[PDB]
């Protein structure tokens, strides 16, 4: 489960560098489930990133690094699409 | 320098129609007409489209830095470069 600031968020490139290679190696080899808060800002976003080209550089191998995101419902822009009465297949 | 002179002869033939010469002309006379009123083939040269070219040198700069890990660990290992260390 990793956690980082949000909305005003500002790193060195080394920090950023351990994002690319140490935390998608130790997750892409155990099978792991990494857990954090869903958000396109600040730490989130560059885990959104750093696993997203994982699996186009996988080059049709099998299995994705699963990750699950976990926000609140009150502060989301356009969630009044999103709310469907019946199943929103 | 056989391998390098391979590239040639195939673009040659690549390029020419397929008659044998007393039926080329059959092809000369279509290509000088169509020249006559108004571009390699695409299997040699293409301009993808912009949306899968973003996608393909994204692919690119992923790799090279994989590269670049490897060149530098294996160049950490002569003999050199520990007597420095």
């Amino acid at each position: 489960s990793v956690t980082g600031g949000a909305k005003n968020f500002n790193m060195k490139p080394r920090l950023k560098s351990i994002f690319r290679r140490g935390l998608v190696k130790v997750a892409q080899t155990t099978g792991a489930w990494i857990i954090t808060g869903g958000s396109h800002t600040g730490v989130m976003k560059q885990v959104g990133e750093a696993v997203r080209d994982f699996s186009l550089s996988s080059s049709y191998k099998e299995g994705e690094l699963i990750t699950i995101g976990v926000a609140t419902w009150g502060t989301v822009h356009r969630r009044e699409g999103l709310i469907h009465p019946t199943g929103s297949f | 320098i056989w391998k390098f002179q391979r590239h040639d002869l195939i673009e040659e033939y690549h390029g020419r129609p397929a008659a044998p010469p007393p039926f080329i002309l059959l092809s000369h006379l279509q290509l000088f007409i169509k020249r006559v009123v108004l571009k390699r083939h695409k299997q040699l040269k293409n301009k993808l489209e912009k949306n899968e070219e973003a996608a393909l040198l994204s692919w690119e700069i992923y790799l090279k830095e994989n590269y670049l890990q490897n060149r530098q660990f294996q160049q950490k290992q002569r003999p050199e470069q520990k007597i420095e260390d």
